[PDB]
Formats: C-alpha cells, sequence, structure tokens
C-alpha cells in the first residue's frame, strides 16, 4: 500500500487549516482506522486522534479528524505559535500499519 | 424445575447496540452457573467477589443482565474502577459492583465483507456518565462556544459513530459479545436460589 | 506514562540484535505494544506489532528475522532481529496505546543503533 501527504503548508495564527492522507490503494472508509501522530524537535512524538475521530481529553480541542471523500483529513482550528510540527497518519491495511510521508506544519 | 432463561440471552439471533444496551430481569427461575463455567467457550471470565465454584449454593432477589458487543482491546474497560472512553461515555461500573462479565469473540456472526455499519457507540458527552445510566440521545453535541442549532458543522459534531467491522480486521480489532450478569440483595425474601 | 529502552549502540553484521523496552507507573496486561523505527533522513518504517492477549502481526518483508515477546510480570517488551543488513539501522520507538480508541499514543525517548 502507498499512502501519500502534502509536503508542506503555510499557516499563520487564528484561521483553520486541514491536513489530509491520502491512500492510493482505493477511497478511504471507516474501516482504515486512520491515527494521527505528532512530531516535535529533538525527537518527541505524541499521539493525537485515533479511530479518525476519538480525540483524547488531554489534547487541546483544536484538533480534530474527520473523513472527506476519499481522503482522511485532520482539521486544526485557531492555530497557535506551538503547533509547529510534522504529523504522520497510519492506516490498517493488508494486516501491517502504514504509515505516511509526514507533513511539516510552519506557523507565522 | 422453572431454569433461568440464560440459553436466549447467550444464544440471542443479536445483541445491542454499545450506547443502548438492553437489561432483561431474571426472577422466580433456577440457574446453574457450574455449566457456563466449564463450557470454556468464553474467552474472557473475570469477575471480583462471588466466586464461579460457590456460586451455585447462593440465593439472591434479582439477578440483571445486560448485551453489547465491542471490540476485543476495550474488554478490560469493563471492569470496576476503570476509566475509558466506554466507561465513560457509553458504559460506567460501579466501584462497588458485584457480579460477573462474560467475553467471547464473535467474528463469525457480526464481520460482513465491505464493512458492518450496524453497531454505533458514543463519541462525545457534555458530562461524565453515572454509574448504570443509559442515553439515547442524539443532539449534536457541542464543543465550543457557538450554538449548533440542530445543524452539522464547525465544532458541531454527531454523539454516534458506526464500527467498522470486517473480517480482515485485528485480533483486538474484532467483535466481542460479552454480557453481565447483576447480583442484588434486598429486604425482601429470596426468590433466585440454585438447583 | 513513562517509556524507556536500551539499545547496544553499535553491532557487527551478520550479528544478533536484541533490544528490551520498560515501562514505568503502569502495567501491560491488555495493551498493545508496537515497535516502529525510522532510518536517519527518511520517514517511518513500521516493523511489527504484539496484542495483549500474546497474538504477533509482524512486517511481510520481516518475518524471517523479526521475533517479539513480552513479560507480563517483569513488565517490559523484547525485540529480536538475526542476521542484520548495513540498511537495518535507525532510532528504534516502542509505542503503547491508551483508552480512548486511539492507538500509537504513548512513544519512548528512542534508540539508535547502528551496524558497521
Ligand atoms: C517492512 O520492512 C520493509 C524493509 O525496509 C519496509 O520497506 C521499506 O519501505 C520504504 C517506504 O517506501 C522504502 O523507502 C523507499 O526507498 C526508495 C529507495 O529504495 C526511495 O526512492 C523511496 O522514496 C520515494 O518516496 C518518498 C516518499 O516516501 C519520496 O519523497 C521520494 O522522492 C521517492 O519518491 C522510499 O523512501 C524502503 O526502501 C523499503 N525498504 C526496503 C528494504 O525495500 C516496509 O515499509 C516495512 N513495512 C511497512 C508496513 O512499513
Amino acid at each position: 500500500a502507498v499512502v501519500t501527504q502534502e509536503s508542506a503548508l503555510t499557516t499563520s495564527p487564528g484561521e483553520t487549516v486541514t491536513l489530509t492522507c491520502r491512500s492510493s490503494t482505493g477511497a478511504v472508509t471507516i474501516s482504515n482506522y486512520v491515527n494521527w501522530v505528532q512530531e516535535k524537535p529533538d525527537h518527541l512524538f505524541t499521539g493525537l486522534i485515533g479511530a479518525t475521530n476519538s480525540r483524547a481529553p488531554g489534547v487541546p480541542a483544536r484538533f480534530s479528524g474527520s473523513l472527506i471523500g476519499d481522503k482522511a483529513a485532520l482539521t486544526i482550528t485557531g492555530a497557535q505559535t506551538e503547533d509547529e510540527a510534522i504529523y504522520f497518519c497510519a492506516l490498517w491495511y493488508s494486516n501491517h500499519w502504514v504509515f505516511g510521508g509526514g507533513t511539516k506544519l510552519t506557523v507565522l | 424445575t422453572n431454569l433461568c432463561p440464560f440459553g436466549e440471552v447467550f444464544n440471542a439471533t443479536r445483541f445491542a447496540t454499545v450506547y443502548a444496551w438492553n437489561r432483561k430481569r431474571i426472577s422466580n427461575c433456577v440457574a446453574d452457573y457450574s455449566v457456563l463455567y466449564n463450557s470454556a467457550s468464553f474467552s474472557t471470565f473475570k469477575c471480583y467477589g462471588v466466586s464461579p465454584t460457590k456460586l451455585n449454593d447462593l440465593c439472591f432477589t434479582n439477578v440483571y443482565a445486560d448485551s453489547f458487543v465491542i471490540r476485543g482491546d476495550e474488554v478490560r474497560q469493563i471492569a470496576p474502577g476503570q476509566t475509558g472512553k466506554i466507561a465513560d461515555y457509553n458504559y460506567k461500573l460501579p466501584d462497588d459492583f458485584t457480579g460477573c462479565v462474560i467475553a467471547w469473540n464473535s467474528n463469525n456472526l457480526d464481520s460482513k465483507v465491505g464493512g458492518n455499519y450496524n453497531y454505533l457507540y458514543r463519541l462525545f458527552r457534555k458530562s461524565n456518565l453515572k454509574p448504570f445510566e443509559r442515553d439515547i440521545s442524539t443532539e449534536i453535541y457541542q464543543a465550543g462556544s457557538t450554538p449548533c442549532n440542530g445543524v452539522e458543522g464547525f465544532n458541531c459534531y454527531f454523539p454516534l459513530q458506526s464500527y467498522g467491522f470486517q473480517p480482515t480486521n485485528g485480533v483486538g480489532y474484532q467483535p466481542y459479545r460479552v454480557v453481565v450478569l447483576s447480583f442484588e440483595l434486598l429486604h425482601a425474601p429470596a426468590t433466585v436460589c440454585g438447583p | 506514562v513513562q517509556l524507556k529502552e536500551s539499545g547496544p549502540g553499535l553491532v557487527a553484521p551478520s550479528q544478533s540484535l536484541s533490544i528490551t523496552c520498560t515501562v514505568s507507573g503502569l502495567s501491560l496486561i491488555g495493551y498493545g505494544v508496537n515497535w516502529v523505527r525510522q532510518p536517519p533522513g527518511k520517514g517511518l518504517e513500521w516493523l511489527g506489532m504484539i496484542w495483549g492477549d500474546g497474538s504477533t502481526d509482524y512486517n511481510s518483508t520481516l518475518k524471517s528475522r523479526l521475533s517479539i515477546s513480552k513479560d507480563n510480570s517483569k513488565s517490559q517488551i523484547f525485540l529480536k532481529m538475526n542476521s542484520l543488513q548495513t540498511i537495518d539501522d535507525a532510532r528504534y520507538y516502542c509505542v503503547r496505546d491508551d483508552d480512548y480508541d486511539g492507538q500509537f499514543a504513548y512513544w519512548g525517548q528512542g534508540t539508535l543503533v547502528t551496524v558497521s
């Protein structure tokens, strides 16, 4: 399986940005169980969303994900100066988890 | 001998959804848990307080039967004093709970090719859930500062999501049929007794 | 919740590899553990998987070499590799899941393994 993400997006604080995760094996369904993780400097990782919408109680409410068409997407509302990271989408295809190429996010 | 209708519980044609769990009243009958324990057809069999070995010679007043089907990894969230999405938004157990929880794998019954959009579960709740409380409301949950006005949109999410059951899922992401029994003794004379 | 692992660092080619991942202030019980590695200058790379009940699900092209085991009492997760290749150098993580239908939630600091 091959999954692809956007290389990088430019963002200013205040507005909303949508980050998608596209699979080349077909249209993403609920059964794919897309999860999202976060990259921080010094190689720090953190998970955000499971089951494509199951937000954790400690994760800030600005992070929300859903399915739009044939691609799973993650929505950030009101980006902050602390939201620069790299985001990876993990899909359940065949019998092995598949990671994405990563999406670097920059805040102005 | 009027045996308790346990067979229609374990072997029912269909079970209840996670958020809407069905409650059955058991009374004026005789049960036999030795067969249930020695069947060994259940993947999960653990509980506290009463023991399965000595459960036969015990008399109670009312027995409650509950049905719901969840994924494999969620079975540990049906333990006393546990916190999770299920234990917070769908089904909460009291700390002083007594009874036993039964779980067995059910891939061969609820998994369909292409997905099973039949089972659902509660996604968000405004507050926590009282023990032994059931919620059926489908009102749009609000996680912001703007009224939802009954229409889906930004910061306005459906409180229910459908599972994606499929025979190609993993071990812990497979349907699990779970039934939990509640035993209560009151000031009324005991009616449910052993053989 | 904190996760710590110890790695040899430098191993000769065609030699065994053993990485142990420890858990602090928590219990394995019915929680899955995933092993994910990342070569320098590249993206992530899935390795394997162990479930709460002991079942395992490995990478297709590495099932011949990989082997995952864990101990509930001592609260550790083991990863074993054989016949290492020069390309098989990366940062190795052990990843845990929480109780909100979200996998890949708790990660480790990451151990660095080089083969030469
Ligand atoms: C199971 O283990 C195997 C063994 O490593 C693992 O296979 C690896 O998959 C990655 C992901 O594709 C491979 O990395 C590729 O390497 C080639 C060079 O051989 C590159 O050209 C590729 O880059 C393309 O894609 C990038 C985006 O990801 C683009 O930015 C770039 O411009 C190229 O278009 C790519 O990085 C790696 O080579 C293999 N390893 C081997 C030995 O073949 C597999 O992924 C593991 N299983 C799972 C589920 O991950």
